């Protein structure tokens, strides 16, 4: 729980997400996710990170998107 | 009125309907007597001769 | 270059009379004031039938072949129409006003309602040539003494149950040899009778009064005589019985009452199935599907209509029109929405598409004057008399920002920054342009310099200047964004109504009182075009007028104007019964559309105010799309669309161009001239099928060698095609062919393909994206049940 | 990093080609050290795709055949470090609302 | 030649077997099935004693308040009530039985026509329906015409959302058995097949990238 | 405030009766100002209007418009700062 | 001359002036219909200058709903001599009250649309006014 | 039966 609280703390500063979500990464699959519900105020914790981690998502996704401006420099001169 | 079809008459007494895009007649009729005059209407529904 | 063709009305589903289900229960017939609109509720589309009536229509009714439809209004004039075709057939003038109309379960004979008369015809064959006279009748039947409600027929053609302001219900034989089997009058009955029905093995009748009472019926002994054996009462407080419709197959009986509440019940026990209210407005007329599964209602108060599938009690159909004229309109960038303004203060979404409200926004306590997007297209403003100019998010659908003047300023016109962070709003009291900022909602600064009320507002697209006219007779060109702010005043011949702004930011045109439409150009602040508009308008004289039409100058000038995004058109329309379609560098008229044919509107031929609606346009503008255009008007949302192109426009044709040769260089697998061919005769068929007839592999080959004449073209093509395509990894394949190859061309030339790559960008962002989202998250969700650990 | 972001657009766009070949390199040698690139990914694919916009018309007439590779080297690398944050991103939530709809049905 | 002749052309159902295709019918049908959900939710239709009982401040009685002596269920109860009469108020499948079959035959393309024409409202039911009891056969035999349907390449968008459906519906009985063999060889299965179908991804993704520079650009 | 200086029609019993079941009274006259306006405005902008201008208009009920489209979510409008 | 519907609305006015000094003084409620009231009040000009409720009460009379009739606008306004000239040349329709061309003698103007009220463009009449000036513009058409 | 029955 404790380092849940930093977790959320840490995902809503788009400068500091990426460090977050790796560590819940971690915890997703070296848990029993059926064990980490049970615990109290965990779900509250939950429902902070869910939203902002959405709107990185969405983000980074974009980030993705505008890289293909790159093929369009290696089709364009390979002519 | 659509642009994509003519039809004529001729002293041969005969109303022929030409497909334009084809440009072939795809239609062919023969009347008693010569049609002198022939008009579509605005819609496309009517033809008057 | 395109001939419009009126598709459909948005903004009213039901108006009145009575709306009946397609035998297929596919599709809703819904009379919609002088049209009738066809919504397809399986597909989620919707189309408005071409052909109009002189008054406002009464009733109809579709014949279980799908072919024949007859519409009556008011008068009588009743208008036969080919569904399937969506062409009219017959006009013919019953001469007394027709209560019902429905066809016999044969379809051999359809039955007229007529005041206390009834009227049986026989029904013209579809097949057969158009015949000058088909309406022949076969009995005319007269017991009734007073008007008659409804009419109802025996599934298997013979008989007519009729019921009329007798308190009685009346049956009849459509055979005359079979007039003693059923020639009874039904009484009992202490209010009017509204319907009377057989079931399903027509053994028992079932009618139903206006106080809300059910008698069934039954042929029986005391030698044996009808009798009602049951009687079942609806216990409505205040509320009377406004419709009633049964199913004899499920015996589904719905009722509607004027308290606004309907109730579904079982016959013959009478189990209250479901009891929902609509509102505090009668429910005007009720209709069953085909099943019985799916139940329409209309309220002809607030234009009302609600499809309810009772069985799973859920609404396949829930729409509400505008109770008020349009006031205003606005596409949405992509032009996939388009936002409609009432007088009422009422916001509207609609989806083009299915040409259904998404949203309704209430927050504005008056009249909405103007709406208008931002470049980005997230983003909707509204200004309203009420003093407040409002800021719209259309992703999340809620009220983010709201501005306001210092004094309650009343808004007439707004105008929105590109870059979505300035919105200026003109009033008609101040002369001055307030400014705000959309970022922090704060008043940046008031324009002044206005001689006059500020009419219009527009922001270029591209350059950023802000062009504003007035009744002041001249028109000012701000450049606030710089330094330092400059305003370039240019004069005008009259009072300037309405203004458009070229997309290349380079023009605007300006309408005036005088019925003129002036073009100039914004860096030379030189006039470099004018177009006359008193003539080509057309005005009809008011019944209460006493002067004449040709002397009449209430209105011969356009209130509305926009540009074509192709540049070289202007769409314009005015309190007037005329939309003008105008070419700009050639200054002519390219043709004028009627917006109304119905007599009951004043313009289409001491205390107290002569006042009675008037026909008009509030507002215009194309589509992005480029293949519509709607017009805002009292009636509603009027959309006018080239999509049918049945027209035959070839492009650098030569007689060796021919359809049959374009299939000979398919066969012969000579792709690109068998592509480039198909342009040149310009026939979508054609296209569709070369389009489709082309190799994956071959596809980077003919997209390199395209000539750039046609690379216009294809990329709409493409963009249309693509939005309502199933093949939507092939159209992929075929952006990505064009914009690899010809890339750097459209760069050159952006306005020359602005519209064709928006509509690729359409179906890019709008279907495309939408899949790999569903795609996408499912893949995560896969691995998240496969990696992680199962629960204990 | 430590020039300051609204004035990183102009300076930028104030930069001359030949230096931006030189920037490209740059990204080249901070793209071969992994561990960097991904502490400041974000700020380079910005800066990146700004300059490549900005320079497209230059870009493209260029003959370089060695200029091809760099471009075509970054693109591979960036590519997977932007997939790798995405697909962790994903990952993430759609296990995240599934514990929710565990806990509710617990309790509901 | 007769399309020609009368001036018309149909489209192909499938241009080709590699290329992937959308259902034939309206786009809207995978936005309706995968919030079908909050669909129902929002389309809910809106809603003395003689012996009174009072005591404290308000009859007089301050002593007992400056002394500090001082329904839900009944509502449940009551809620459990109006249940009973809807009972009392009324007093009155294809789908299963293809997918036994299906299973049988090893061929699910009979039981695959009927998911396109159900309802939205049909299919989401269906769904929910299928049973999540060892050893999980037709969740098993589901996933299985899913996956013959993805090879089809056909009505792409139709399969994909069918199976969110089901992993909402039954993500934790997948998920509290993954180690199960069954459930795991056609849960393998399933990811050769969709894993083919990223493709679709790199061209739109494609198409947009170079589409946003080329119009600004 | 003024004190009733006229004997009660409520007794006791009624009073008391009262508390056992901010104002409907005050929430009448609040719909009575309503209308009140809403027909007053109505008369006088059909004198000073130039175009028309519509007179303006248990069981469940259905909310025949809504404000938002029903696929959307409730938790989908809120921003991740509000949650 | 029948005044029974100006009557109404007078009555009406103070109906609703006194249900809101039935209502409590501090409530919100109360006080912005009250200033919305006095605000579309003198919107249409019947109150010349702003005002209180209480002035709201006695101000209001059917004459200065007369007052504002266009007929009588015009009339001091020096349009026409008479009322019932006025009444005629807005009959015949040659009166213009900003964009829009009104033949209806029952109409009001509303304070911000009296400086607009004007001739149209084409009225005959017009021409023989700048005539006697001798300012007749043919290309102005006026 | 009715006379207005089926058949």
């Amino acid at each position: 729980i404790l380092l849940m609280k930093r977790c959320r703390d840490w995902n809503t500063n788009a400068k500091t997400h990426t460090i977050a979500q790796r560590t819940i990464r971690c915890i997703l699959m070296h848990h029993n996710i059926a064990k980490l519900s049970e615990i109290p105020g965990m779900v509250k914790i939950v429902d902070a990170i869910i939203p902002y981690t959405q709107r990185h998502f969405t983000r980074v996704d974009n980030l993705v998107e505008q890289s293909y401006i790159l093929d369009y420099a290696l089709v364009e001169m390979d002519k | 009125p659509e642009g994509r079809w003519i039809v004529s008459a001729s002293l041969d007494s005969t109303i022929r309907t030409w497909d334009l895009p084809t440009g072939g007649c795809i239609d062919g009729i023969i009347v008693d007597n010569v049609a002198t005059n022939v008009k579509f209407s605005p819609n496309g529904d009517l033809l008057a001769t | 270059k395109s001939d419009f063709k009126f598709s459909n009305l948005l903004g009213t589903v039901y108006r009145q009379g009575n709306i009946t289900f397609s035998d297929d229960g596919k599709q809703l017939l819904s009379p919609v004031g002088n049209r009738v609109s066809v919504f397809d509720l399986i597909n989620n589309k919707s189309f408005t039938f071409e052909y109009e009536h002189r008054k406002n229509i009464a009733a109809i009714d579709l014949n279980k072949q799908g072919t024949l439809l007859i519409s009556i209004d008011e008068d009588g004039r009743a208008i036969l129409v080919n569904f399937k075709a969506r062409n009219v057939l017959h006009h013919f003038n019953f001469k007394e006003k027709c209560s019902a109309v429905k066809f016999s379960p044969d379809g051999r004979l359809f039955a007229l309602a007529s005041g206390r008369f009834l009227q049986i015809w026989k029904t013209p064959d579809v097949n057969k040539d158009r015949q000058f006279a088909p309406f022949v009748r076969h009995r005319v039947h007269a017991g009734h003494f007073q008007d008659i409600t409804s009419l109802t027929w025996s599934q298997d053609s013979r008989f007519i149950l009729t019921t009329s302001k007798d308190l009685s219900a009346k049956i009849w034989s459509v055979d005359s040899e079979e007039k003693n089997l059923a020639a009874t009058t039904f009484n009992g009955h202490r209010d009017y009778v509204m319907g009377a029905f057989f079931s399903h093995d027509q053994e028992k009748i079932y009618t139903v009064s206006k106080d809300g009472a059910v008698f069934v019926w039954e042929f029986t002994k005391r030698k044996y005589s009808w009798r009602i054996t049951k009687k079942h009462f609806f216990y409505a407080n205040q509320a009377k019985v406004k419709c009633v419709t049964f199913h004899p197959a499920t015996r589904l009986l719905a009722v509607g009452f004027t308290s606004g509440e309907f109730r579904l019940y079982d016959l013959p026990d009478f189990t209250l199935i479901q009891q929902l209210s609509m509102g505090q407005n009668p429910v005007n007329t009720v209709s069953v599907n085909q099943t019985g599964e799916w139940l329409a209602f209309g309220s002809s108060k607030l234009g009302q209509l609600l499809v309810y599938e009772w069985q799973s009690e859920s609404y396949i159909l829930k729409q509400q029109g505008h109770f008020d004229s349009t006031n205003s309109l606005a596409y949405s960038p992509d032009g996939s929405r388009v936002v409609t303004a009432s007088e009422d203060g009422k916001i509207k979404v609609w989806d083009i598409t299915s040409g259904f409200c998404l949203a309704t926004f209430e927050e504005h306590t008056s009249s909405v004057t103007a709406v208008q997007f931002a470049k980005r297209g997230q983003v909707m403003f509204s200004s309203s008399l009420d003093g407040t100019v409002r800021a719209w998010d259309l992703i999340r659908y809620r009220n983010f920002r709201t501005f306001t003047g210092t004094e309650r300023i009343q808004f007439n016109c707004l105008a929105v920054d590109p870059s979505g962070e300035v919105v200026c709003a003109g009033s008609l009291d101040n002369f001055d342009i307030h400014v705000w900022s959309v970022q922090t909602g704060q008043l940046l600064d008031a324009l002044s310099g206005h001689e006059g009320p500020v009419s219009c507002l527009s922001f270029s697209q591209e350059n950023s200047v802000l062009a504003s006219a007035s009744w002041d007779k001249t028109i000012r060109i701000w450049s606030i964004f710089g330094r330092s702010q400059q305003v370039e005043p240019i004069e005008v011949y009259s009072d300037v109504l309405a203004l458009s702004m070229r997309p290349d930011g380079k023009e605007v045109a300006v309408s005036t009182l005088k019925g003129q439409i002036s073009i100039f150009n914004i860096e030379d602040a030189k006039q470099v075009g004018n177009i006359d508009c008193r003539k080509d308008i057309i005005s009809g004289r008011f019944n209460q007028d006493r002067f004449t039409a040709k002397n009449s100058e209430r209105s011969k000038f356009f209130t509305t104007i926009h540009y074509s995004f192709d540049g070289m058109a202007i769409v314009a329309g005015g309190n007037n019964n005329s939309i003008c379609l105008y070419d700009v560098p050639n200054e002519v008229l390219l043709k004028r559309f009627i917006v109304s044919r119905n007599m009951a509107l004043n313009g289409t031929l001491l205390s107290t105010r002569k006042m009675r609606p008037e026909v008009r346009v509030t507002s215009v503008q194309f589509s992005p799309t480029a293949n519509a255009f709607a017009a805002a008007s009292t009636e509603g949302l009027l959309i006018y669309s080239t999509n049918d192109t049945i027209l035959f426009d070839p492009f650098d044709l030569d007689v060796d161009v021919t359809p049959h040769s374009t299939v000979e260089a398919l066969r012969e697998k000579q792709f690109l001239n068998a592509l480039v061919m198909a342009f040149r005769l310009n026939e979508e068929y054609l296209i569709n099928k070369v389009y489709e007839a082309i190799p994956i592999k071959e596809i980077p080959l003919v997209a390199s060698n395209i000539p750039a004449i046609y690379l216009p073209r294809i990329l709409k093509f493409i963009g249309d095609f693509a939005i309502e395509s199933q093949h939507i990894e092939f159209n992929l394949i075929w952006i990505k062919a064009l914009l690899s190859a010809s890339g750097g061309y459209i760069n050159e030339h952006k306005y020359l393909f602005s519209t064709a790559m928006r509509s690729i960008q359409r179906f890019i962002v709008r279907v495309a994206k939408e899949v790999v989202n569903t795609t996408t998250d499912n893949k995560y969700t896969y691995r998240f049940l496969v990696s992680t650990d199962g629960s204990m | 990093l430590r020039i300051r972001m609204s004035q990183l657009e102009d300076a930028l766009m104030v930069m001359p080609f030949s230096y931006v070949l030189k920037f490209l390199k740059f990204i080249d040698t901070v793209m071969q050290n992994k561990t960097l690139l991904h502490s400041h990914l974000p700020l380079i694919c910005k800066n990146l795709f700004f300059i490549i916009k900005f320079n497209h018309k230059e870009l493209v007439s260029q003959k370089n055949e060695e200029l091809k590779l760099q471009i075509n080297r970054v693109k591979t690398e960036l590519r997977s470090a932007l997939k790798s944050t995405e697909d962790d991103l994903g990952f993430n939530v759609q296990g995240l609302k599934f514990v929710k709809q565990q806990w509710n049905l617990r309790h509901n | 030649l007769n399309d020609i002749d009368f001036n018309t052309y149909t489209s192909l159902e499938q241009i080709d077997k590699e290329l992937l295709t959308l259902s034939i019918g309206p786009r809207s049908k995978m936005n309706t099935l995968l919030h079908l959900d909050v669909i129902r939710k929002r389309s809910k239709p809106k809603e003395l004693p003689f012996f009174l009982q009072l005591s404290g401040e308000k009859v007089g009685d301050e002593a007992s308040v400056r002394e500090g002596i001082a329904h839900r269920r009944d509502q449940e109860a009551q809620k459990k009530l109006d249940a009973e009469e809807q009972m009392n108020k009324f007093k009155v499948s294809h789908f299963t039985k293809q997918l036994r079959e299906g299973s049988q035959s090893k061929d699910y393309s009979s039981l695959l026509a009927t998911l396109i024409n159900f309802s939205p409202a049909a299919v989401d039911l269906e769904i929910r329906s299928l049973n999540s009891f060892e050893p999980f056969d037709e969740i098993v035999w589901f996933i299985d015409a899913l996956t013959q349907g993805l090879k089809s390449n056909k009505n792409f968008e139709l399969y994909e959302t069918f199976m969110s459906l089901l992993f909402k519906a039954h993500g934790d009985v997948i998920h509290a058995n993954n180690k199960n063999q069954d459930i795991a060889s056609a849960l393998q299965n399933w990811e050769d097949v969709h894993k083919k179908e990223d493709r679709l991804d790199d061209l739109v993704k494609f198409c947009m990238g170079v589409a946003a520079f080329v119009t600004t650009a | 405030f003024e004190l009733s200086d006229v004997k009660s029609s409520k007794s006791l019993a009624e009073i008391y009766e009262d508390d056992y079941t901010l104002s409907e009274e005050l929430q009448k006259a609040h719909s009575e100002i309503s209308e009140l306006y809403a027909n007053l405005v109505y008369k006088l902008d059909v004198l000073s209007s130039v175009h028309f201008v519509p007179k303006p208009a248990e069981t469940p009920t259905i909310s025949m418009e809504d404000a938002q489209p029903l696929y959307m979510s409730n938790a989908s409008s809120l921003a991740p700062q509000e949650i | 001359e029948d005044y029974h519907k100006y009557n109404r609305i007078c009555g009406d006015i103070r109906r609703l002036a006194n249900k809101l000094s039935l209502l409590p003084p501090t409530d919100p409620f109360r006080r912005k219909h009250e200033q919305l009231l006095l605000d579309k009040l003198y919107a249409m000009g019947v109150l010349t200058t702003k005002s209180k409720i209480s002035d709201l009460e006695n101000k209001v009379t059917v004459s200065a709903i007369c007052r504002r009739r266009l007929p009588v606008i015009m009339h001091r306004l020096k349009m026409a001599e008479t009322i019932q000239d006025a009444v005629k040349f807005i009959e015949q329709g040659h009166v213009r009250v900003g964009p829009n061309l009104i033949n209806d003698p029952a109409y009001l103007v509303t304070r911000n649309m009296e400086d607009y009220v004007t001739w149209v463009d084409n009225s005959k009449i017009k021409k023989t006014l700048l005539r006697y000036r001798n300012q007749i513009d043919d290309f102005d058409f006026s | 039966v009715a006379p207005t029955a089926l058949k």
